[PDB]
């Protein structure tokens, strides 16, 4: 109580199960159609206003409320599991006999591998005094080994026997929500000696909550206080919510029914107005006047009468309609054993079950390359060094297949020849596998003066060296040791260095252990940089002895990374070879990228501890700084590499994710407009993406392509030439199209465009080309008229621009499918947010939006389930609004004949159960399990999606004729019982009298939701057996429901409707016609659609009467690899 | 493991019939309904136009109608006979004022005269017909005691302040006892004493009986039960009081399961007009002949200038002479074959085929 510490879970849901229900109901609230209903029912209680059950008046609304609450609590529970299970699902056993879990105060034991839901401080370990090293994987892109050296002072204990006894735990201030600060201190006091000491505790001793540990045990300490003391519960947790564009236009459809609301309530009051101003009435000699006013303050409470009377055509079961669709549509999204991963064991997984429609009417794809499209399982070498290439493949060397034979298997036997006089003379000196898929190029290297012989093995040991590469011990034939990167680009360089000679054994503490040429060696590496995304660079500064004894020993530094960055950090003079071997080896790398062989590059500079002590100094001082998380890190570790020379570069091979048959065999001869991402160069793009379909032969490749690189710091006012040029053919590339800048007549115009013309833009063309306006808006019209644009869009802020500039600037449908931590900002800046699940679960698919497993099940989730829950969800809401047009008019019409005075004609049990159980149902199941044609069909014809492209389906046009529609057959289903009541008021066979207004109450209301329910009948697309038994069964619970509740005395005026009206042939004559004139003119207009102005979706389901899909199986699934033929 | 159940229901394959609307179907269709709906078009006049109605308005007795005999004007009097034979001649009517009621508003006995060429069927139905009578009304219509229809001694808060339907004007008087039909539906009732016969005159002399009873639905007594009422508590509507004059006797309650016209007042009426059964005979044909009927005149119609009336039938199954039913069913048959002879004239002669898949993208 005093030191204010109360009990918490780890993370917050924003539900609380003992505050969930206040909190639920305010939040129904914001929806002013569910605050009408707190209107009309106060107004209810009011006898003023003439309304009978006022207390049954709450009924459907607290229908409504509950069922968007257990909607919210069945939202919470596949939500509050994320939290749960990371809360307590796992207790250590804190043994004090001797005197994942959550306890301020306790001294925990921490093993390797494993997520610390806590700040633990660390004091000591199995390393020397405190040596930690982590993983912080989730936090940054942070993947080395950080060092965290703990206190060289109290390293005596070592088991839970003495730390335990003493129990306290510290006091800190509030939280300060930083990563690289802890401004704590602990102060303890020694037994039986007066020597006070503050421990010094800085960030190099302490370690943060969602990080992974590695290589260390026992990692003992103290968890903190309560609160919100973890810095990451503040910089990411909290993220904005979205909905598509049907649940954003469904806001105006809203207005334009309150609209109609307070026109009918306006001309009830006004109207009613006239009527007590009318001389000679009723009104004053039987019925005794005033009811609540005299004159115009009566027509006034008349109004409000109508607000509590049209209370059927508010929409309030409108959004837990869209809501409960949208989940049942992620739901089957879920339950799809076609998008269902079966060597992952991972099903489709919508992060978001509010978004399927928006998977309709995607115009976009931004795709990344190498992890989304490609295995990112690298096999392949292909090493270039000194100006001469080592390595012979043809895996990808079919990419140029345009001036080739057909079957080519005799180069590949070539492979296995070499291959077989690899694996023997180079086992002479190595005890590893060198075996059939064990080494991986086949390349005579020398057949082991000549300075090439050894810049090879020189290439082989410093790759080996520049490497992110821990072993780890193989459980199955430990005496072979295998190999784990967490970039599987830089594993492929390290596991064939293995096969070469120049492998590792293990890792030491300060260096390194590594088996070169079957002598063990030990290589110290004192320092290592880290690798971003955005800078494109591994490095090491491995240190090496002298040859001649009584030296000082210098050291090296190995580059690894692109073959545009390290040449733009490369000695242009130079008294050695480093010039003359530039245009041989970037004439490979051109011969290495046009076979779509993933690239790096490896340069090597000799440098002194004369100049690297102020450096490593320099980098070492900002090791333990405040920019440890900033950006001024590169700039101190850039002036060192500003002359380099050029070892070679390595030409890895990286197979698709067959995703071939949808790329644009499904899903971009859909109409998609696809876009890669790369981040890989240019021409292995180009030959990369005929490889995946994506852009084919007959397509122009308009390729940006700035020409010179370099950053400006002063001069060239008078002129300019870096940027001036890529504006120019930006002009000139609007010959093809011949159009310019100016204007957004591309905005209101969303067309799969004719001429394919794929753009190549890369690297720093693309900065220049958004960097200010009038070349924005003129690379995206030409991005409009596009089918295809490529690559280079490296540092993920290229990718998350590119996405916004299309998404903001056009009013379109993005998607942006993805993996690993390069994408979280292209993917959540996309509208639609699809992510792919790898082998471990990484930060795309956690912020997604739908998760598969391939790339391949992009084509069943975007053809198939989201263009049928665009269809589904844009033909269901112009439906709800029908269903109120037709019932809550009704007695609109009525107010003809009461003089506008409010008295209902629907008994209120009728506006009760009609949005809940008379036509509720038929619209569900019409929004949850309607499909225009077959998932097979969904494939086969692609183009089918076009019609959520050109947003033909879903516009207010379409919405005005569904209340224009529904207002005509409210004018039939009043004025067909009206018309046949209207002559002598006799409609029952045996004279007895039905002229209550709540028996032509039923009349109308049959009439209503028979027409309702056969509307939606006649709207959905493939009758089937449930949805077809719960049209019939709505339309015979309003018979079912008059047949026992006007058989109690209970129903007061309302006693025996059943067995008097549908014992009236009456009845049953306006019945079976006022359903023909509600539907006859939308079945003529469709009838008269469907045979002279069809859509594609007609013209395909004739196709399917025919036998035009009957080849395909059921489950045709064309992407799958293995599937039979056509 | 973690793989979705593939039951045909998560997987959404249900067994769809799927339809397609070809012309070769749907032209059927719109034949069929066609050719249903003109049968039904057809066999609903049929039974219509057979229907004979006699719609006397007699708001005007007080006024128009001397003491001996002077005939209906045309406004008033509506004649039905499908064999047209008699039906322009004209009924007659008198009125004999009484002098003594003291109303004179709408006092007297209006005697109407009319002649049927043909005999109506062995159910004749005499309805009162109330046009610009506003039975419809927000406050009307909810002013009774659904516990004093049930026959329950309700007190005077249970008939007050009841939630809903209540009797809110008119729930006690002045000197503190309640209405025992109280509400202004019980207190606006159609007062006319209908007689319990059609006297016939001049052929026969034998006079063709009229009953009101089964004058309601048989089971609407299920509702409206014997009241429990002890007589020195309730008081008759502040309209009802001249025909009960000393308020109730300890004898003389209406037991309003058995009173029938007011079961069907006290349904009121959906719109303008009202049209009530008051006097039925299920027993005997009424044949071809001349009848006197007499109105004992009591509730006022002429201050909102609205009429009140007689209609005597023998409707059909589907109740009165209503046309409504027979010309939709034709305009209904009508339409959906000039609607399958546009989707058909338009198909041929020119239009589309179904004959390509070239039709979608080309
Ligand atoms: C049914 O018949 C009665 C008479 O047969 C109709 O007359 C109603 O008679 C009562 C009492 O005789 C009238 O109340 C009186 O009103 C005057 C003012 O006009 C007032 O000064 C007296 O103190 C007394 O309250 C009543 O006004 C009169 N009805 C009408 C409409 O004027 C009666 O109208 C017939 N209809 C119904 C629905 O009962
Ligand atoms: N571990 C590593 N060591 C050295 N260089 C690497 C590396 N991983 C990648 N690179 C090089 O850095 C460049 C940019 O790396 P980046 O982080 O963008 O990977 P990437 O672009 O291939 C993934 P994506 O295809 O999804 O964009 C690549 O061209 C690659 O050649
Ligand atoms: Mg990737």
């Amino acid at each position: 109580p005093i030191m204010q510490y109360p009990r918490n879970k780890i993370r917050t849901t924003k539900y609380t199960p003992l505050t969930f229900l206040p909190k639920n109901i305010l939040f129904q609230f914001h929806n002013f159609a569910n605050v009408y209903f707190l209107v009309l029912i106060i107004l209810g209680a009011f006898q003023i206003f003439g309304v009978t059950n006022p207390g049954l008046s709450a009924v459907p609304l607290v229908v409504i409320v509950i069922i968007t609450a257990i909607k919210d609590a069945i939202e919470d529970s596949r939500r509050t599991v994320l939290d749960l299970e990371v809360n307590n699902t796992k207790t250590h056993i804190l043994e004090g006999v001797e005197n994942k879990g959550v306890k301020v105060g306790d001294i925990v034991r921490i093993h390797n591998n494993d997520e610390i839901p806590a700040d633990i401080i660390l004091l000591s370990t199995s390393d020397t005094d405190g040596a930690c090293y982590v993983e912080t994987k989730n936090l940054d892109g942070e993947t080395n080994l950080k060092v965290r050296q703990s206190l060289k002072c109290t390293n005596t204990i070592r088991t839970s026997k003495d730390i335990a006894r003493t129990k306290f735990w510290i006091e800190s201030e509030g939280p300060h929500s930083n990563l690289y600060t802890y401004q704590g201190n602990m102060k303890w006091r020694n037994l039986a000696d007066g020597e006070i000491r503050n421990e010094p505790i800085t960030i190099n001793n302490v370690l943060l909550r969602g990080c992974t540990l590695r290589n260390t045990k026992w990692a003992m300490g103290v968890v903190m206080f309560t609160g919100g003391d973890t810095k990451i519960m503040l910089n990411s947790g909290i993220t904005p919510t979205k909905k598509s564009r049907i649940s954003r236009e469904l806001n105006f459809s809203v207005v334009i029914n309150f609209v109609l609301l307070f026109i009918l309530c306006f001309v009830s009051g006004i109207a009613n107005g006239v009527y007590y101003d009318k001389k000679g009435r009723s009104r004053f000699s039987y019925e005794f006047g005033t009811i609540a006013g005299s004159a115009a303050t009566n027509g006034f409470v008349s109004f409000w009468v109508a607000v509590i009377l049209y209370q059927s055509l508010v929409p309030i079961s409108l959004y837990i309609s869209v809501e409960i669709i949208k989940t049942a549509q992620a739901a089957f999204i879920y339950g799809d054993v076609l998008l269902y991963n079966a060597k992952l064991d991972y099903p489709c997984t919508p992060k978001s079950w509010n978004i399927s429609d928006d998977l309709g009417q995607v115009e976009y794809i931004f795709s990344d390359k190498t992890g989304t499209l490609t295995q990112n399982v690298m096999e392949f070498k292909k090493c270039t060094i000194n100006g001469v290439s080592y390595g012979r493949a043809y895996t990808e060397a079919l990419a140029g297949l345009r001036k080739r034979q057909g079957i080519d298997v005799e180069t590949e036997g070539r492979r296995e020849k070499a291959e077989i006089a690899k694996d023997r003379d180079t086992m002479i000196d190595e005890l590893r596998a060198l075996s059939g898929n064990s080494q991986f190029y086949p390349e005579e290297v020398t057949f082991v003066g000549e300075v090439q012989q050894r810049c090879c093995e020189h290439f082989m040991l410093a790759l080996a060296l520049c490497h992110s590469v821990l072993v780890e011990a193989n459980p199955d034939n430990p005496k072979k040791l295998d190999l784990k990167a967490q970039s599987p680009d830089e594993a492929a360089l390290v596991a064939t260095a293995r096969d070469v000679g120049f492998s590792f054994v293990g890792k030491t503490k300060k260096g390194l252990i590594i088996e070169m040429q079957g002598i063990q060696k030990e290589f110290e590496i004192l320092n290592i940089l880290e690798f971003n995304s955005s800078r494109k660079r591994m490095s090491c500064i491995v240190k090496i002895p002298g040859l001649n004894p009584g030296d000082e020993p210098r050291a090296l530094l190995i580059c690894k990374g692109a073959d545009s960055i390290i040449y733009s950090r490369l000695s242009r003079q130079s008294g050695s070879n480093s010039e003359a071997i530039l245009e041989k080896t970037a004439l490979h790398l051109e011969q290495y990228a046009t076979e779509g062989l993933r690239t790096l590059c490896i340069a090597q500079r000799e440098l002194s501890w004369s100049e690297y002590e102020k450096w490593n100094e320099k980098y070492d001082i900002a090791a333990a700084s405040l920019a440890n998380r900033e950006d001024e890190l590169e700039v101190v570790a850039d002036s060192i590499e500003r002359e380099l020379i050029l070892l070679g570069g390595t030409a890895i091979e990286d197979r698709l994710q067959d995703g071939v048959p949808d790329c644009i065999e499904l899903l971009a001869e859909a109409g998609i407009k696809l876009w890669v991402l790369t981040g890989d160069k240019v021409e292995t793009a180009i030959n990369i993406g005929f490889s995946c379909n994506l852009l084919n032969n007959e397509m122009e490749l308009l390729v940006i392509k700035t020409t010179g690189d370099d950053v400006k710091e002063f001069g060239s006012e008078p002129s300019e030439i870096v940027d001036a040029l890529l504006s120019k053919y930006l002009k000139e590339y609007f010959n093809l199209t011949g159009s310019e800048e100016e204007i957004f007549e591309a905005k209101k115009d969303h067309e799969f465009p004719k001429g394919n013309y794929a753009i190549v833009i890369d690297g720093d063309a693309l900065k220049l080309a958004l960097y200010g306006e009038d070349i924005r808006r003129k690379f995206l019209l030409l991005c409009k008229n596009c089918r295809a644009v490529l690559c280079c869009r490296v540092s993920p802020s290229q990718k998350a621009a590119v996405v916004k500039l299309v998404k903001d600037s056009l009013d379109v449908m993005t998607l942006a499918i993805g993996d690993g931590s390069n994408d979280v900002a292209m993917i959540q800046s996309a509208d639609v947010g699809i992510g792919i699940a790898g082998e471990e679960g990484r930060q795309a698919v956690m912020c997604s939006d739908y998760a598969i497993g391939q790339f391949r099940y992009l084509a069943r989730l975007v053809l198939v389930h989201g263009r049928w829950s665009y269809k589904r969800l844009a033909e269901m809401i112009p439906e709800f609004f029908y269903k109120n047009m037709i019932f809550a008019l009704a007695l609109f019409w009525y107010g003809i004949y009461n003089d506008f005075d409010g008295s209902y004609l629907y008994e209120y049990t009728y506006m009760m159960f009609y949005n809940l159980a008379f036509t509720s149902l038929p619209v569900i199941f019409l929004g949850i399990l309607d499909q225009d044609v077959n998932d097979t069909i969904s494939l086969v014809v692609p183009q089918l999606y076009r019609v959520g492209i050109l947003r033909k389906e879903w516009n207010q046009r379409k919405f005005l004729w569904y209340m224009l529609d529904g207002l005509y057959q409210s004018i039939i289903c009043f004025f067909f019982p009206y018309l046949v009541y209207h002559k002598n008021m006799i409609v029952t066979s045996n004279g007895l009298g039905l002229d209550h207004r709540y028996f032509v109450g039923v009349y109308v209301t049959t009439i209503a939701v028979i027409s309702c329910n056969t509307y939606v009948l006649l709207h959905q697309y493939r009758w089937d057996w449930f949805s077809g038994l719960f049209i019939a069964l709505s339309c015979l619970v309003v018979f079912a429901w008059t047949g026992i509740w006007s058989s109690a005395i209970a129903s007061r005026e309302f006693f025996k409707a059943a067995a008097r009206i549908y014992g009236a042939p009456s009845f049953w004559a306006v019945f079976f016609v006022a359903v023909l004139f509600c539907l006859l003119p939308r079945f003529t207009y469709d009838s008269f659609q469907k045979f002279f102005y069809p859509t594609d979706v007609e013209i395909v389901r004739e196709m399917w009467q025919h036998g035009h899909f009957d080849h395909y199986p059921p489950g045709y699934d064309p992407t799958d690899p293995n599937r039979p033929k056509v | 493991n973690r793989r979705p159940k593939e039951d045909a229901f998560t997987q959404q394959r249900l067994a769809a019939i799927n339809p397609v609307l070809t012309p070769r179907t749907v032209l059927p269709l719109y034949l069929l309904i066609a050719v249903v709906f003109v049968i039904v078009g057809g066999c609903i006049l049929a039974q219509n136009s057979k229907v004979d109605e006699v719609t006397i308005y007699y708001q005007d007795c007080m006024t128009n109608a001397t003491s001996s005999w002077s005939d209906i004007p045309s406004e008033h009097w509506q004649f039905v006979f499908h064999k047209y034979k008699t039906y322009n001649t004209a009924p007659q009517w008198r009125f004999v004022d009484d002098e003594s009621d003291d109303f004179t508003k709408q006092r007297g006995t209006c005697q109407i005269r009319f002649t049927t060429p043909s005999d109506m069927k062995n159910n004749v139905y005499l309805n009162y017909v109330l046009e610009k009578f506003a039975a419809n009304h927000r406050r009307y219509v909810l002013s009774f005691s659904e516990d004093q229809i049930r026959g329950e001694d309700a007190s005077y808060e249970t008939v007050h302040d009841a939630t809903g339907i209540n009797c809110k004007p008119l729930s006690k008087n002045a000197d503190g006892k309640i209405y025992y039909p109280c509400g202004l539906i019980a207190n606006s009732m159609f007062n006319d004493t209908f007689p319990l016969q059609l006297t016939n005159v001049g052929d026969t002399s034998n006079n063709y009986s009229l009953t009101n009873k089964g004058i309601n639905w048989e089971s609407d007594k299920k509702r409206y039960k014997k009241t429990k009422y002890n007589y020195t508590q309730i008081a008759p509507p502040p309209y009802w009081e001249k025909m009960y004059p000393d308020g109730y006797n300890e004898t003389n309650i209406p037991d309003i399961q058995d009173w029938e016209e007011f079961q069907n007042w006290m349904r009121p009426g959906a719109f303008d007009k009202i049209t009530k059964l008051i006097r039925i005979n299920k027993n005997d044909t009424l044949p071809a002949g001349e009848y006197q009927l007499d109105i004992g005149l009591h509730w006022p119609v002429l201050e909102f200038n609205g009429k009140k009336g007689i209609y005597l039938t023998h409707g059909s199954h589907l109740g009165g002479r209503n046309p409504f039913l027979g010309i939709v069913y034709l305009i209904g048959g009508c339409i959906c074959a000039a609607m399958a002879l546009i989707l058909l004239t338009f198909w041929l002669f020119g239009g589309r085929k179904i004959a390509d898949a070239s039709s979608l993208s080309w």
